[PDB]
């Protein structure tokens, strides 16, 4: 029996519209006290960012979850699970691919996308969350 | 595929002889082209630019700052009805609610022939003769809800 | 005024010359703020200007300049012609001369009249502009204009 | 000067600045977007709110603003008055109102102004609940990018671009909230200093595209002290990396040089570093076979065919170091060292060299350049090469407006009244060229002739000017009355400036310039003399000497160099290509030490993996002849263990010690500075340039990375988990590491990064200042190698004759771009697309002789090569004349003053 708090393996989650929730904004690896988290950012053609890598090193890591409470999309959540134990401590350095899981774990409906007012495929400016339709300068209404 | 025309440039050169600076002529040059076409396209702000002698910028600056200046195709008539405070006293919304329906349409957009474009403005000045409104160059006080289609029946 | 001789140069054999100019604006309200005025003529965006300096100083193409309402330049000729005795005369009060007063709205005779400072509102409102319409009570006025 | 009162206490400041210019120099925090040190104060942002008291004993005053409020003797004000703190608070919250939810995805965060003053206010609560307005965002060019949405309406980029910078293509558009910064439509900005607008912005509008591709956050980047390696002027930068790669490139201030300004060449220009196809290892050729060696073999193996040859000569580079090019000298000896440029380029960097140290006229610092009160500009197109000279002689014209409004006692910052009173008045500026110039719209005359006709014209205003002067004989009635505007103007200057340079390939336009500065010399003005060069050490490759890139290709030729050791040179710049490859098969043994790919590598025999100036260390002296130091970014060792990427000072000098005594010695960088100043006295200052490598604030070494810098137990982690010892730095007081000291107020020059508490922005570096906006507060770095001479030089008596066409020659005029025409930076894969399509300029009666329009492809012979290029057509450009655009791909920079034989139709 684990508590929905237990802090035990980092995941990182998924939109519910399926993509991965992470912008590569690497406020999670700054706010880490032991520094066991690398990552680069990549953007899309869409013009969306995520991660091209994402590098844990679990060696390190003493579960304090600092990275968790960090990020503002909710992309990094630790799960209950402590079931973990290798050979050798080079598989203890986990990539993005051990790392991404196929829903979005403790926090199911928050995107972030929806409110940020960068344009991406599918919101065009005008299409976020508390967010009026552009006005052309041009506009012959004063 | 603008071009200036040979009276538009004379008319814009007679001007700069009015101030120190060509910069001046900048906002009639603006309203010399758009009183000739209805309104002020996008080829004529590098069209008035080089005549000046200021930057293109410079003048699109001007353009889109001064609300009379039109940056968008407008009707061949265009309706300003007063909405600032002592047209509302009067009974403005009224005079709204019946231009909006003759021409079918909302403030800011033409109708579908062009005939008309509709545009709210400030206060035009006329405040203690009534609810006021401007088609073109002319001023109509006095304004009712049930004079509002013989009114608009003599700009064709 | 140009064919009488009251305009150009050499105005009444004085050594005086003026040219004086009508330009029509494009739309602005921040265009009668005097320092934003200067910025109008000039052929900028109308920005007023931080003061100090003043446009006495520092104006139009940075020339000397002065910035006055039409009202106050009508009231010149009057005092000129008449004196200066006739126009500090007019009203016993502490602002002289006259002033274009009026009442708007929804009143009888909505209107604008000639009249001398001190008049006092209640005269205008009931003995110029006739009171309120019938059916109608008086709430609330504003003094001078949209700002006040 | 004056003393006020601030929140009880009591301060001395000067009485001319403002008051928030007064209070940041004291260490006071007041919050500020519209405000910039370099632009002046115009008051739109309202954030810098202070109370303002009538005196001591008046306890209700008034808000002023504190940019716009003249800190005169007797003021009382307070920063903290809770009336102010709350107003304050609210422009915060006023801004934050329709500002969109972007800082994870900004890349402004972390080194955003809004984002610090908003947690300075202390406000972090939102009650706005209704709707935020929205912006369409347009494309501005392969190097800004664009999101409207961020724009806080500070009105700064439309200041610093305008009035600061003059271009022309930004602007303000729409009223009330509604106001758009930008171009009137989408395409690139067209300003050469259009970069500094991403530090200028205070938010996240204008960004660099370059980084955006490998975006990294500022506290996870190592920085170091570094010099600009893309022409002769020698701003100071602070380079960036991040996993082994160089990510972007920011401004480093130096009050004395550049400022808080860069142009587009040094900021954008910096790809070259992340080329893949650099070599990393020393390798070996074994007839078509290739061999990947260590640097102990690499110099076993050298020294080995070294020592059974029989003269051995080197080849210097304009584009090295001074530590390289004297350890090559020491290899070699100095009776077979080269200095790889040119005998014409050569002839016009010592002439050049002569006037600064021997004319006996000052030649001022970039800074000190707007001060000036003429400017007559001779050849240079100094937009194209020298690009911040161009704009602090922009400023410098701005100086009659200066003067006015100081008659009319407005004050310096309020920059709004001082243009108003000016009103296009300007400082007199005469520029020659052969075509147009962008500094055409601020200049009295332009004058497009040819090279030997710019000089006459400089030859005859020195004759006007001083009766002594050899006069110019056959100038025409139009062109002397111009000279005389020249003339008049000039002598009646209290500070004229005199400006030209090697790049317009005539020694009698260096010679012309020269004879200006000495008649207005005898005349009593206080004269400055500026020539450009060529390279960022070109001035201090001038100083060593050296024989001619011509004569060591003879020596090699002629069988009496048994090998040739190139250093960082790629010779088809400087000589024909044909002569060059044709010369390197005869010899025996080639080496070259380059850290970029070149052509002449395809045949050498052994290629030393070199490094490049963001993985070395240094000394350039820059075109004013302050020697500079450039210190190591990164280890390029530590992220893959193969690279064997060393200096060349040090490739060269282990190479010397092997040769002598077979065993390597890799030595210290300040026993190298030691060595040049022993054998060169003309470079003694270089010693004082930096301090050395035990250097200590209080036993610390200077920081290269901000102490909150991530990833250390994660960034090697792929390769192997166990974390490696951190890299050591033997050569400088850096440490390849965060555990050293950055603080403001710590006693050195040598600043690698700004950061401050609060101020994680490119502002802060208003602690690290004495006031805002003047210098470093211990003294900016680099020294001044020589001073101005007693006595100066004769009359220059060799004036050219006048230019005649002649059938069948054509005179090559040389066209530069900021873009194309350096030799590293054309390489980066950003300028392909900013850098324009090859040309060939014609004069259109030239080309309705030759029978050909704009577009036509047109054949000419240069040594017995042909090139095929598309006419364009140049009516400023006088017949006779040929223009190309120098420094590309296939257009040596040699080439100018050249002659084309043959010019016709390709088929
Ligand atoms: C927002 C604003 C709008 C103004 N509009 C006008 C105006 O329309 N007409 C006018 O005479 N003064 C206007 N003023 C006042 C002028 O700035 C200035 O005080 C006046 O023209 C001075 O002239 P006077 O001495 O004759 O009154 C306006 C002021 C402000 C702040
Ligand atoms: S996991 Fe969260 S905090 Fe970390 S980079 Fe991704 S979005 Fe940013
Ligand atoms: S749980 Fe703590 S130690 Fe582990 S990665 Fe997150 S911040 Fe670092
Ligand atoms: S500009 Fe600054 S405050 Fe705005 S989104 Fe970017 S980082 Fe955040
Ligand atoms: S774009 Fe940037 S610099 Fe320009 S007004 Fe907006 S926030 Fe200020
Ligand atoms: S002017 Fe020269 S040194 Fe300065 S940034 Fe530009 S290219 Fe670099
Ligand atoms: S308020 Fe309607 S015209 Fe004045
Ligand atoms: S910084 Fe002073 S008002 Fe903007
Ligand atoms: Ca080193």
């Amino acid at each position: 029996y684990l508590p929905p708090r237990y802090r035990g393996r980092i995941v990182l989650t998924r939109d519910p519209d399926g993509e991965e929730r992470c912008v590569a904004c690497n406020l999670c690896a700054v706010a880490c006290p032991v520094g066991c988290i690398s990552l680069q950012k990549a953007e899309t053609k869409d013009g969306r960012w995520y991660p091209e890598f994402f590098r844990i090193n679990f060696s390190r890591c003493i579960f304090c979850g600092l990275c968790e409470e960090a990020c503002p999309t909710t992309a990094i959540q630790l799960t209950p699970d402590f079931e973990m134990g290798e050979y050798k401590r080079q598989d203890l350095v986990y990539e993005k691919e051990d790392l991404l899981i196929s829903g979005p774990g403790k926090y199911p409906e928050y995107n972030f996308y929806r409110m940020a007012g960068m344009a991406i495929d599918g919101k065009d400016k005008g299409e976020a969350e508390n967010e009026a339709k552009p006005i052309d300068v041009k506009s012959l209404l004063p | 595929a603008f071009e200036l025309s040979a009276a538009e440039r004379e008319a814009i050169e007679h001007e700069m002889h009015h101030y120190e600076d060509p910069r001046a002529a900048s906002i009639e040059a603006l309203k010399i082209v758009q009183k000739q076409r209805g309104w002020v396209p996008d080829g004529a702000i590098h069209a008035i630019a080089d005549v000046l002698g200021i930057p293109a910028s410079d003048v699109e600056g001007v353009a889109t700052f001064y609300s009379q200046i039109f940056r968008q195709p407008v009707g061949r008539h265009v309706i300003r009805y007063c909405d600032s405070v002592v047209c509302h006293i009067n009974g403005y919304q009224g005079i709204q609610a019946a231009l909006e329906k003759k021409l079918n349409i909302k403030p800011g957009q033409t109708t579908f022939d062009g005939r008309f474009t509709l545009l709210p403005t400030c206060c035009l000045g006329n405040c203690d003769k009534g609810p006021n409104m401007m088609i073109d160059e002319d001023t109509h006080a006095h304004l009712t809800p049930e004079a509002i289609p013989e009114l608009l029946e003599r700009y064709k | 005024a140009t064919e009488a001789g009251l305009l150009g140069k050499n105005i009444m054999g004085t050594g005086f010359d003026f040219e004086l100019f009508v330009h029509t604006g494009a739309g602005r309200y921040i265009c009668g703020e005097e320092t934003a005025l200067i910025n109008s003529l000039e052929g900028r965006r109308a920005n007023p200007r931080s003061k100090p300096p003043f446009p006495a100083t520092s104006g139009a193409w940075g020339k000397p300049t002065c910035v006055n309402n039409v009202e106050t330049l009508c009231n010149v000729p009057a005092i000129l012609a008449n004196g200066v005795e006739w126009y500090q005369n007019i009203s016993k009060s502490k602002d002289a001369g006259t002033k274009l007063m009026g009442f708007s709205g929804r009143v009888k005779n909505p209107g604008l009249w000639e009249l001398p400072f001190g008049t006092t509102a209640r005269e205008i409102l009931e003995d110029y502009a006739g009171g309120m319409r019938d059916g109608l009570k008086f709430k609330a006025w504003q003094p001078g204009g949209a700002g006040t | 000067m004056a003393t006020i009162h601030v929140d009880g206490k009591e301060y001395e400041v000067n009485g001319a600045d403002n008051l928030l210019e007064a209070c940041l120099s004291l260490g006071l925090d007041i919050p500020y977007f519209c405000w910039h040190p370099a632009l002046g104060s115009v008051g739109a942002c309202r954030q810098c709110a202070v109370k303002q008291y009538q005196n001591a004993e008046d306890t209700r005053g008034r808000l002023v603003m504190s940019c716009m409020t003249p800190a005169s003797d007797g003021t009382f004000i307070s920063i903290d008055d809770e009336e102010a703190k709350q107003f304050r608070e609210s422009v915060v919250e006023w801004l934050m109102t329709n500002h969109p939810h972007d800082c994870p995805v900004c890349e402004e965060g972390g080194n955003c102004h809004l984002q610090d003053m908003t947690v300075m206010t202390g406000h972090s609560f939102r009650r706005y609940r209704f709707t935020k307005r929205t912006h369409r965002n347009q494309d501005l060019g392969p190097f800004i990018s664009h999101e409207m949405n961020r724009c806080i309406a500070c009105y700064r980029c439309v200041r610093y671009y305008k009035d600061y910078a003059d271009g022309t293509d930004l602007g303000v558009y729409g009223a009330h909230d509604n106001v758009y910064f930008g171009r009137p439509e989408d395409g690139t900005l067209e300003s050469e200093f259009s970069g500094n607008l991403v530090e200028i912005c205070p938010t996240g509008v204008f960004t660099d595209k370059t980084h955006s591709e490998r975006y990294n956050r500022k506290w996870d980047m190592q920085f170091a002290p570094s010099i600009c390696q893309q022409c002769s002027i020698g701003c100071n930068i602070s380079p960036g990396e991040r996993y082994g790669e160089l990510r972007r490139i920011e401004n480093r201030y130096n009050g004395t040089v550049n400022h808080y300004f860069l142009c587009d060449r040094g900021r954008f220009g910096y790809g070259y570093v992340n080329l893949k196809d650099r070599p990393r290892q020393p390798v070996q050729r074994r007839g078509d076979d290739f061999i990947t060696l260590n640097a102990e073999q690499a110099m076993q193996g050298a020294a080995d065919i070294l020592r059974q040859s029989k003269k051995v000569i080197g080849i210097g580079s304009p584009r090295a170091s001074v530590e390289s090019n004297f350890a090559l000298r020491e290899l070699v000896g100095e009776e077979n060292f080269y200095t790889g440029i040119a005998h014409g380029e050569q002839e016009r960097l010592q002439l050049a060299l002569k006037v600064l140290r021997e004319g006996g006229i000052y030649t001022p610092a970039l800074r000190e350049i707007e001060s000036y009160d003429a400017v007559l500009v001779l050849g240079e197109d100094v937009t194209q090469t020298g690009a911040r000279v161009a704009l602090a002689v922009r400023q410098a014209v701005k100086g009659k407006a200066r003067e006015m409004a100081a008659a009319q006692k407005v004050a310096d910052w309020q920059i709004a009244a001082i243009l108003n009173i000016g009103q296009r008045a300007k400082h007199p500026l005469f520029v020659t060229n052969v075509d147009d110039t962008r500094l055409d719209d601020i200049a009295a005359w332009t004058y497009r002739a040819p090279v030997e006709d710019q000089a006459r014209l400089g030859f005859a205003i020195a004759h006007a000017l001083d009766n002594s002067a050899p006069a110019v004989d056959g100038i025409e009635p139009e062109l002397q009355s111009k000279i005389d505007v020249i003339v008049q103007a000039l002598a009646g200057a209290k500070k004229p400036l005199i400006i030209s340079g090697t790049n317009a390939g005539s020694l009698e336009v260096i010679q012309a310039a020269a004879n200006v500065a000495k008649a207005l010399k005898g005349r009593g003005a206080d004269v400055g003399i500026t020539m450009i060069a060529r390279s960022v050490n070109s001035m201090g490759l001038g100083i060593m000497g050296g024989g001619s890139l011509e004569e060591a290709l003879t020596e090699l030729e002629t069988g009496r160099a048994d090998a040739v050791v190139v250093l960082e040179n790629d010779l088809h710049r400087h000589a024909s290509a044909i002569r060059v490859n044709a010369a390197l098969a005869k010899a025996p043994l080639v080496m070259v030490v380059d850290h970029q790919r070149t052509a002449i590598m395809e045949n050498a025999h052994l290629v030393l993996s070199a490094a490049s100036f963001a993985e070395s260390d240094g000394t350039v002296i820059n075109n004013e002849g302050r020697a500079q130091r450039f210190f190591q970014v990164y280890d390029p060792a530590y992220y893959d263990s193969k690279t064997v990427m060393l200096e060349s000072w040090r490739w060269l000098h282990s190479l010397h010690s092997t040769l002598l005594s077979r065993e390597v010695d890799w030595t210290q960088l300040d026993h190298v500075i030691d060595a040049v100043v022993a054998k060169i006295p003309e470079l003694a200052g270089i010693k004082d340039a930096a301090p050395d490598a035990t250097f200590r604030i209080r036993g610390q070494k200077l920081a290269r990375e901000p102490h909150r810098y991530s990833g250390r137990t994660a960034m090697r982690a792929n390769i192997s988990v166990h974390e490696p010892r951190q890299p050591q730095d033997i050569d400088t007081m850096f440490t390849f590491s965060m555990e050293g000291n950055n603080q403001p107020t710590a006693h050195r020059s040598q600043v690698p990064f700004a950061w401050a508490p609060g101020w994680n922005s490119p502002q802060a570096w208003n602690k690290f200042q004495d006031e805002v906006g003047g210098k470093l507060r211990f003294g900016d770095p680099g020294v001044r190698l020589f001073e101005t001479s007693e006595n100066g030089l004769d009359y220059f008596t060799s004036v050219p004759a006048r230019f005649q066409p002649q059938d069948g020659k054509w005179r090559i005029a040389p066209y530069y771009h900021l873009f194309g025409s350096d030799e590293l930076s054309q390489r980066a894969p950003v300028f392909q697309s900013r850098m324009p399509q090859p040309y060939i300029k014609l004069n259109p009666a030239d080309a309705a002789k030759l029978g050909v329009n704009a577009g036509t492809r047109v054949s000419f012979s240069y040594d017995g090569n042909t090139v095929t290029l598309p006419v364009e057509i140049a009516e400023g450009l006088t017949a006779g004349q040929v223009g190309l655009p120098m420094g590309m791909s296939g257009i040596a920079p040699v080439l100018a003053g050249a002659h084309l034989e043959d010019l016709k139709e390709a088929q």
